[PDB]
């Protein structure tokens, strides 16, 4: 489908069989548990911001 | 960059800037650890090109800063194919050794054809570079970086004389006072997908800068990504 909000994929949407949908991500990233989300699959992925956003905290 | 505001250490990790027979004259982006993607312009051979990744402050040290030689430079092959019209503005640049990635040195994403235009149609990105901070005025020593809105083409084309081919994009605002400039061509227009930017746009073109009316030219990556991954491939 990926017809409203990208086929609720993170990343990469494409129109599968049955109007399915199968979501995908950019290199340096790998396809989350809910076969939505994209997360990082090796140290340094390309566009991400990794230094203490605005000075260093704690969580 | 105009009426932007400073940028924070490790904000924009793609973003490099080149030195040469002048000093910061271009910015950049990384595309893997051993190619950086400009503009065309920046770069027409004839001299010797440096490349700093991790630099945040022009005249200090952070002890980021990664230097390295460009070996191997590849303008657009239709770059310059007519003179003066700034068509394919866009260039990889190899470099001598590898920049070794972290936190500070970090690649920008890009997505095929397809999905860069998707994510250009956002209408949002963000700019940045060292380059002026006032038409025909100084350059800056702290990176800079501007959000600015993308332009409706036909609105695009009604400002101005000169023509804006398929291969380019406008971006600014209606009323001015904000816009890229000299001296921060080849650097990135990124769009950020839910933390995650990709390169939407190479900076390249203008008449002036910030003038109300006017708008910043750049080059439309979606155009040249096939072109980018065919040449910067790792062995
Ligand atoms: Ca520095």
């Amino acid at each position: 489908t990926c017809n409203i909000k990208n086929g609720r994929c993170e990343q990469f949407c494409k129109n599968s069989a049955d109007n399915k949908v199968v979501c995908s991500c950019t290199e340096g990233y790998r396809l989350a548990e809910n076969q939505k989300s994209c997360e990082p699959a090796v140290p340094f992925p390309c566009g991400r911001v990794s230094v203490s956003q605005t000075s260093k905290l704690t969580r | 960059v105009v009426g932007g505001e400073d940028a924070k250490p490790g904000q924009f990790p793609w973003q490099v800037v080149l030195n040469g027979k002048v000093d910061a004259f271009c910015g950049g982006s990384i595309v893997n650890e051993k190619w950086i993607v400009t503009a065309a312009h920046c770069v027409e051979t004839g001299v010797k090109i440096t490349v700093v990744a991790g630099e945040h402050n022009i005249e200090e040290t952070e002890h980021t800063e990664q230097k390295r030689n460009v070996i191997r430079i590849i303008p657009h092959h239709n770059y310059n194919a007519a003179i003066n019209t700034y068509n394919h503005d866009i260039a990889l640049l190899e470099l001598d050794e590898p920049l070794v990635l972290n936190s500070y040195v970090t690649p920008i994403c890009i997505a095929d054809k397809e999905y860069t235009n998707i994510f250009l149609k956002f209408g949002s990105g963000y700019v940045s570079g060292w380059g002026r901070v006032f038409h025909k005025g100084r350059s800056a020593l702290v990176l800079q970086y501007l959000r600015v809105p993308l332009v409706d083409r036909a609105t695009c084309l009604r400002s101005t004389k000169f023509t804006i081919t398929n291969n380019m994009f406008c971006a600014g605002f209606h009323e001015g006072g904000r816009d890229s400039c000299q001296g921060d061509s080849g650097g990135p227009h990124v769009t950020e997908v839910e933390g995650t930017s990709f390169l939407t746009g190479i900076i390249s073109w203008g008449e002036e800068c910030a003038m109300k009316g006017k708008y910043g030219i750049y080059t439309k990556v979606s155009r040249y990504v096939n072109w980018i991954k065919e040449k910067t491939k790792l062995t």
